[PDB]
């Protein structure tokens, strides 16, 4: 139980992690197609630095 | 890491040949002997495309 519970954090822990990669960390799942099937940028990215 | 690569190879590219694209312009309508205009094609090898 103990491990299941810490192994539940860990799997939270990568995902969220995961969710910050690329291309520049945000809703990237559809985000990125949605992105460049338009000739426009991710805002966030606009506003990355 | 290896996607992030790749993304920005092509980041590079399409920049790099908006650039030449745009420079092209000022070559439009040169004449010169036979010669009427002048041009720098840019493209992506297969070969590296792939």
């Amino acid at each position: 139980v103990e491990r299941d519970e810490v192994a539940a954090q860990k799997r939270e822990l990568e995902k969220q992690i995961e969710r910050l990669s690329q291309p520049s960390g945000a809703e990237d799942s559809r985000m990125i197609a949605l992105a460049e099937r338009f000739g426009g940028v991710l805002l966030s990215e606009i506003y990355d630095d | 890491s290896s996607k992030s690569v790749a993304n920005i190879i092509r980041k590079t590219i399409q920049r790099e040949q908006n650039r030449i694209r745009m420079l092209n312009q000022g070559l439009q309508a040169v004449s010169f002997g036979q010669v009427r205009g002048v041009r720098l094609n840019v493209n992506v090898r297969e070969s590296h495309a792939i």
